């Protein structure tokens, strides 16, 4: 939770904290955009069809 | 501020609860050499 | 090569020379010096007794 993190540590670390936090969420986006673009090229095959 | 103090392998252990805890008369002496928070910031303690 | 250096000078006691450091609390850095998070230079420091 990062309330909890800005909550409880003061900036020096907090940084740390949420650098690891934006770099797991970030590359669980960039999986998603991904599949999802995996999944509408799919998708607009079947259209063409 | 415990006239004695127990030895470290007899550490004494005292629970704090339903109390107010200023943590500033702590952070604010002068009278203590080592003062470090792992996991949290004294300063954020008196809103936590 | 640097845009323009800047020399802070003054006097603490031993204790407090910790104090003299981006993210300290206390006393001196509170009230009386406190450097940003950020700071960018050099502390040099020595008994005067």
């Amino acid at each position: 939770v990062l309330n909890d993190i800005l909550s409880r540590l003061d900036p020096p670390e907090a940084e740390v904290q949420i650098d690891r936090l934006i770099t797991g969420r970030l590359q669980s986006l960039q999986t998603y955009v991904t599949q999802q673009l995996i999944r509408a090229a799919e998708i607009r095959a079947s259209a063409n069809l | 501020n415990a006239t004695r103090f127990a030895s470290v392998y007899a550490w004494n252990r005292k629970r704090i609860s339903n109390c107010v805890a200023d943590y500033s008369v702590l952070y604010n002496s002068a009278s203590f050499s080592t003062f470090k928070c792992y996991g949290v910031s004294p300063t954020k303690l008196n809103d936590l | 090569c640097f845009t323009n250096v800047y020399a802070d000078s003054f006097v603490i006691r031993g204790d407090e020379v910790r104090q003299i450091a981006p993210g300290q609390t206390g006393k001196i850095a509170d009230y009386n010096y406190k450097l940003p998070d950020d700071f960018t230079g050099c502390v040099i420091a020595w008994n005067s007794n």
